[PDB]
RNA sequence: ACCGUGAGGGAAAGGUGAAAAGAACCCCGGGAGGGGAGUGAAAUAGAGCCUGAAACCGUGGGCUUACAAGCAGUCACGGCC
RNA sequence: UGCGAAUGCCGGCAUGAGUAACGAUAAAGAGGGUGAGAAUCCCUCUCGCCGUAAGCCCAAGGGUUCCUACGCAAUGGUCGU
RNA sequence: CACCUCGAUGUCGGCUCGUCGCAUCCUGGGGCUGAAGAAGGUCCCAAGGGUUGGGCUGUUCGCCCAUUAAAGCGGCACGCGAGCUGGGUUCAGAACGUCGUGAGACAGUUCGGUCUCUAUCCGCCACGGGCGCAGGAGGCUUGAGGGGGGCUCUUCCUAGUACGAGAGGACCGGAAGGGACGCACCUCUGGUUUCCCAGCUGUCCCUCCAGGGGCAUAAGCUGGGUAGCCAUGUGCGGAAGGGAUAACCGCUGAAAGCAUCUAAGCGGGAAGCCCGCCCCAAGAUGAGGCCUCCCACGGCGUCAAGCCGGUAAGGACCCGGGAAGACCACCCGGUGGAUGGGCCGGGGGUGUAAGCGCCGCGAGGCGUUGAGCCGACCGGUCCCAAUCGUCCGAGGUCUUGACC
């Protein structure tokens, strides 16, 4: 059953799934565009959006908050200086997820694009 | 035999006569009668009773402005009321006085493939001792060579829920016409936001 | 090797009858905005696919 | 239609504001209207509030006390018509939402564990010493 | 909810300390006894020279339960133990004097002397 | 060969054409393979090569079939090719 | 010297079936590179697991498995550059 | 008895799941009584439903404890091991008694002793795909025929009345509470709530401090915990009523003057039967109905029914999703849009964050601060994404009677 519950479990246990998102985050916040499976993407939006919207607050508390998930002292700087500002007038939707037509061969996995918005 | 459509809103307790009254708030909005159909050209008596208004013309050509008040066809005209002939136009919550019993028909929450034991409250197996991969199993399903088959209605696991269910003889704790609200106490089927139809009781009829 | 087992070889008729639903369905394709080539809907059609969203440019 | 909860939030005209502020941890005395064989008295019930079940209307709180050698817990609806009134008799420093742990603890040791929230005590008083002044003149 | 096999403290001076439920006296097949319900029990522990002896099979009425009792006014009451009062077949208490609180559900269930003898009715 | 520590056990597996003349070159392909060209009396003799049966798997066509039930055939009639 | 049966013998091909399974629940993610082709090869970064080991050194046994170049038909339980 | 089965038809008991019979254990209805009443006895009708929990023993059975309206008897391979169990029986070890010179043996005893992942057909529970229902569509429906359900106790009023010397104590009628069972449900009560919040230990790490991260499960441990899913929790059901009947009770009434409930007739009369309630249901090929839509193309088929295109009303594909769901199906959305994500507000949980200042030698304490963080719940908001499109889809056979 398991009705109006929110949040895919991606054939991973708690720590793995969590440690996954954190990793896809650093990647995205590092290259601005990422290719994954549609589902791992659909789920990445929210995880990152939050991290960004918390960068729009700039206050050190929020920095330390984002450190929990991203752990890298730079990259966070980059997030706080380069990436955050670009959205100061954009509230929500700091991310885009566009599907691709080609499917991972010998596995069939449908892929999607995940880029920072604007 | 007054009937009316509506959506289960939620549940809450009331307090009356210094007593807690658990009730289920159903919204029985104004129901624009769009057809009637009598023993003339039908053989029975009822009232098509379109509900929620909506429809920025997702209505296509099967629309019926035939019966004047279509007031932009509603999402769910579905379901008549059978042997009900309203105050001419538009049926509302006014047909119900506090103290009347009612029969609510709903669509029970779905549980998908539900095992025997839940579907049917079977006892299943022991969780210890002998045990062995049969803890939630139905046990035997027959005899031997005679009859040499399984009965026609054998209770087994299968889809369970998401079906027509009518909890009967419910008290009408209160009715608030200002907002088309109706308060029955207790057990109306289906989820919130699901569609239900409230009818006269069958204890008297 | 063990417990339940088929009692009779399934006929050519009855197996192919099982297959009556194994038939495939050709991919749903749509003509591409810019390029003339065909590509599946709602996908960044692989030849500079979009406009507002980065069209994974083959340009 | 999306009125939703604000609709159900309407039926609540039994909502009730004539009641004081209290938190799990501090002890209160709640006067409750009880039948008692035909007649009707206003029996009191005094003890530490163990829990508060916030749910808008029909949130409920539980109070426990040791009545004649036996501990008792009572659960009242925070907006119940039968509660004529409720007076706080002392503030307590919870440190933790639900305080079930005091059950296997009852004695002196529940004291020096819940230890009088002076901060909130120093209110109340000063909050009634300024409402007793700015009410007359 | 008291059940065959369940142990009850004895809230009277009949002489018993602990009784153990042996049957809940309701229908043909009730599953649990609660406040105001009468049970049959074996006396498991008892004070020397009291009215009741160990091994005695007796009747009792449940005055307290660890499982909360729900009331029509929306509230609930809950005690730290399950206690009973040994009674004769007329359902009159066997000994004088009862100790500790008792659920008001007792009066509602027709046990008038006990509620009276109770030092507090909650 | 393989199996067995060992004594020991112990198989499968033949055939293009008269002659390699065993398919230069070109096209598709990463190859494999195939398509033309070419050799030959013959290339469904192309080297997984004489003949190439049966089970078995396909593609195309004719008749036939979604209210009928059976050792599947048989005897009748009727249709359609 | 005539095969349809010997749970016959040798071989070929069927059914079950696109079904069970793909061999420890230590765990993965992205970027870049190579390439006809890449979840599976290379490199970078992040993550996880061993640590009286799942690290290292001997003796057996094994006998080219070693290093490198060029390769992917088969062997690799998928794919493979 | 030795008829199928020894190229195998697994054997007691338990568990699970039932189903049927009635020679009825209870409840309903009756006749007789050596039936005052109440309570029984005995026989008749009746199979709708119900038919408890424990101690002992492998036990079935039975004895016993506590109850009950009752603690019914049987069949189904002594129902059910491709469903479980394996205590008993019933291999190999060992021992006792007993028997035998012995090896060994015992419907005698004792302790131990491998129960085999894959369902092909039928059958059963579910869910689709196809074609059909002669024009094609979108809605709403009738119900042939099925299925579900069907139990019962206590107290009170009647009335301490009828009845009885008394003790006891009805009928009939009426009221309120239960037990078990069923369906639904989340407000309450109570669970869980795999990362929603906090606290804690060891270690490793980022950054020395402060603050944090990994691992200690597939949550490290602990205290809590929304939504959902749930019972211990909540609502509601068994009916009422109509009709026809059983045993039986009668009316009228001959044969047979009288008499007879019966032979012609009629009336009462069961928890049972048929309806009624609930659910399914037109593949009900007997494929029903009503409402509303699109229409009566182009070539061919020269005639019989057709063939190929575009098309119309619609419908799929694709995509965002869903208390719907294994896949499918179903439902809602798809920019003329609040569908999911994000953001915002509210609810809810946790229970006073970091930083700074003050007090303390210190662990820590106080304030800022109900702070901070915050899954699912109620909403709002086009910031992100449902872009753009593709394909499928009637033009209606014939006969007959009625109509302008
Ligand atoms: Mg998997
Ligand atoms: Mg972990
Ligand atoms: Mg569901
Ligand atoms: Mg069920
Ligand atoms: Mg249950
Ligand atoms: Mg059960
Ligand atoms: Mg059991
Ligand atoms: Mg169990
Ligand atoms: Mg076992
Ligand atoms: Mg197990
Ligand atoms: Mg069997
Ligand atoms: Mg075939
Ligand atoms: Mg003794
Ligand atoms: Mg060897
Ligand atoms: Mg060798
Ligand atoms: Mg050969
Ligand atoms: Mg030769
Ligand atoms: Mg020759
Ligand atoms: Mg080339
Ligand atoms: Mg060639
Ligand atoms: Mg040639
Ligand atoms: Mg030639
Ligand atoms: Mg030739
Ligand atoms: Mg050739
Ligand atoms: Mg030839
Ligand atoms: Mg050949
Ligand atoms: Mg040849
Ligand atoms: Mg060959
Ligand atoms: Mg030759
Ligand atoms: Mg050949
Ligand atoms: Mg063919
Ligand atoms: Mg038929
Ligand atoms: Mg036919
Ligand atoms: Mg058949
Ligand atoms: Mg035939
Ligand atoms: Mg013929
Ligand atoms: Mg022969
Ligand atoms: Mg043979
Ligand atoms: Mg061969
Ligand atoms: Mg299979
Ligand atoms: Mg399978
Ligand atoms: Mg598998
Ligand atoms: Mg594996
Ligand atoms: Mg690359
Ligand atoms: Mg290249
Ligand atoms: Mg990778
Ligand atoms: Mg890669
Ligand atoms: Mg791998
Ligand atoms: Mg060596
Ligand atoms: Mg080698
Ligand atoms: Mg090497
Ligand atoms: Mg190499
Ligand atoms: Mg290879
Ligand atoms: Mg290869
Ligand atoms: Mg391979
Ligand atoms: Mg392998
Ligand atoms: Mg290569
Ligand atoms: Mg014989
Ligand atoms: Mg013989
Ligand atoms: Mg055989
Ligand atoms: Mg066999
Ligand atoms: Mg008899
Ligand atoms: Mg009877
Ligand atoms: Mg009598
Ligand atoms: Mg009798
Ligand atoms: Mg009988
Ligand atoms: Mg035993
Ligand atoms: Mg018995
Ligand atoms: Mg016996
Ligand atoms: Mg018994
Ligand atoms: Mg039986
Ligand atoms: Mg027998
Ligand atoms: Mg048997
Ligand atoms: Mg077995
Ligand atoms: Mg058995
Ligand atoms: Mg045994
Ligand atoms: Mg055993
Ligand atoms: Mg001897
Ligand atoms: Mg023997
Ligand atoms: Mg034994
Ligand atoms: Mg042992
Ligand atoms: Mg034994
Ligand atoms: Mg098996
Ligand atoms: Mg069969
Ligand atoms: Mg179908
Ligand atoms: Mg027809
Ligand atoms: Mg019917
Ligand atoms: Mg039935
Ligand atoms: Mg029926
Ligand atoms: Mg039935
Ligand atoms: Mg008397
Ligand atoms: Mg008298
Ligand atoms: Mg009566
Ligand atoms: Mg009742
Ligand atoms: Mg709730
Ligand atoms: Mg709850
Ligand atoms: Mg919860
Ligand atoms: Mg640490
Ligand atoms: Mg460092
Ligand atoms: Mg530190
Ligand atoms: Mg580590
Ligand atoms: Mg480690
Ligand atoms: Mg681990
Ligand atoms: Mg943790
Ligand atoms: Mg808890
Ligand atoms: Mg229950
Ligand atoms: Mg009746
Ligand atoms: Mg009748
Ligand atoms: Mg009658
Ligand atoms: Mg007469
Ligand atoms: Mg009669
Ligand atoms: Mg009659
Ligand atoms: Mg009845
Ligand atoms: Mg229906
Ligand atoms: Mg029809
Ligand atoms: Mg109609
Ligand atoms: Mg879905
Ligand atoms: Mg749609
Ligand atoms: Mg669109
Ligand atoms: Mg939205
Ligand atoms: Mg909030
Ligand atoms: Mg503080
Ligand atoms: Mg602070
Ligand atoms: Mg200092």
């Amino acid at each position: 059953m398991r009705h109006l519950k929110s949040g895919r479990k991606l054939n991973r246990h708690s720590s793995h799934r969590l440690a996954l998102y954190r990793n896809q985050a650093k990647s995205l916040l590092t290259h601005g565009r990422i290719t994954t499976t549609v589902p791992k993407a659909k789920e990445l939006r929210g995880f990152v959006d939050h991290l960004i919207h918390l960068a729009k607050r700039g206050d050190l508390h929020a920095r330390r908050l984002v450190l929990r998930d991203l752990q890298d002292v730079k990259l966070v700087r980059k997030l706080f200086d380069e990436i955050a500002p670009r959205y100061r007038d954009r509230q929500g939707g700091y991310t885009r997820v566009l599907k691709l037509a080609e499917r991972r061969r010998g596995d069939g996995a449908p892929l999607a694009l995940v880029e920072l918005v604007e | 035999m007054k009937g009316i459509l509506g959506v289960k809103v939620g549940m809450t307790r009331i307090f009356r006569d210094d007593r807690a009254v658990p009730v289920t708030v159903i919204l029985a909005g104004p129901c624009p009668v769009v057809q009637r159909r009598t023993p003339e050209k039908d053989g029975y008596t009822a009232v098509q009773l379109g509900f929620l208004p909506q429809n920025p013309k997702r209505v296509n050509r099967p629309l019926k402005g035939h019966f004047a008040k279509a007031g932009v066809e509603p999402v769910r005209i579905l379901r008549e009321i059978r042997d009900f002939n309203p105050e001419g136009d538009t049926v509302t919550v006014e047909i119900f006085k506090p103290g009347e019993r009612v029969d609510v028909t709903g669509t029970s929450k779905g549980r998908g493939f539900a095992g025997v034991m839940k579907r049917w409250n079977f006892a299943g197996g022991p969780d210890s001792h002998g045990a062995h991969k049969i803890h939630r199993h139905p046990g035997s399903i027959g005899n031997r060579k005679t009859p040499g088959r399984v009965y026609k209605g054998k209770k087994m696991a299968g889809h369970y829920g998401a079906e027509r269910v009518t909890v009967m003889n419910l008290e009408v704790v209160d009715v608030i016409p200002e907002e088309n609200l109706l308060l029955v106490k207790g057990a109306v089927p289906g989820p919130n936001g699901g569609l239900v139809i409230v009818r006269e009781t069958k204890k008297a009829a | 090797a063990k417990h339940p087992v088929p009692k009779k070889k399934t006929s050519k008729a009855r197996r192919d009858a099982r297959r009556s639903h194994h038939a495939l369905t050709p991919p749903t394709l749509v003509p591409c905005p810019e390029c003339k080539a065909m590509k599946p809907p709602h996908t960044v059609c692989p030849e500079c696919g979009y406009y507002a969203g980065r069209k994974v440019l083959e340009v | 239609m999306n009125r939703g909860a604000l609709i159900k939030l309407v039926e609540s005209r039994y909502v009730r504001t004539d009641l004081p502020e209290f938190r799990p941890g501090d002890t209160v005395r709640v006067s409750y209207k009880v039948k008692e064989g035909n007649r009707t008295r206003i029996q009191d019930f005094e003890g530490i509030v163990i829990r508060i079940r916030r749910n808008g209307f029909n949130t409920t709180f539980t109070v426990r006390k040791v009545s004649y050698g036996v501990g008792v817990e009572r659960i009242f609806p925070l907006h119940s018509p039968l509660i004529q009134k409720i007076d706080i008799v002392q503030r307590g420093r919870a440190r933790r939402a639900k305080l079930y742990f005091i059950r296997n603890l009852s004695d002196r040791e529940i004291r020096r564990k819940l230890r009088a929230d002076r901060k909130r005590i120093d209110q109340d008083r000063a909050a009634e010493r300024a409402a007793k002044e700015e009410a007359q003149k | 909810m008291i059940q065959p096999q369940t142990y009850l403290e004895v809230a009277d001076n009949t002489g018993a300390r602990k009784i153990m439920c042996i049957r809940v006296l309701k229908g043909s097949n009730a599953k649990y006894a609660t406040v105001g319900d009468v049970i049959v029990a074996s006396v498991k522990e008892a004070i020397p020279r009291g009215a009741v002896k160990e091994g005695d099979v007796v009747k009792a009425v449940v005055v307290r339960t660890k499982k909360e009792i729900k009331r029509p006014d929306g509230s609930a009451i809950r005690f730290d133990d399950n206690a009973a009062v040994i009674i004769n077949n007329q359902l009159e208490p066997r000994g004088t004097r009862v100790f500790g609180p008792v659920a008001r559900e007792l009066r509602e269930k027709g046990f008038m002397k006990i509620v009276s003898l109770a030092p507090e009715v909650l």
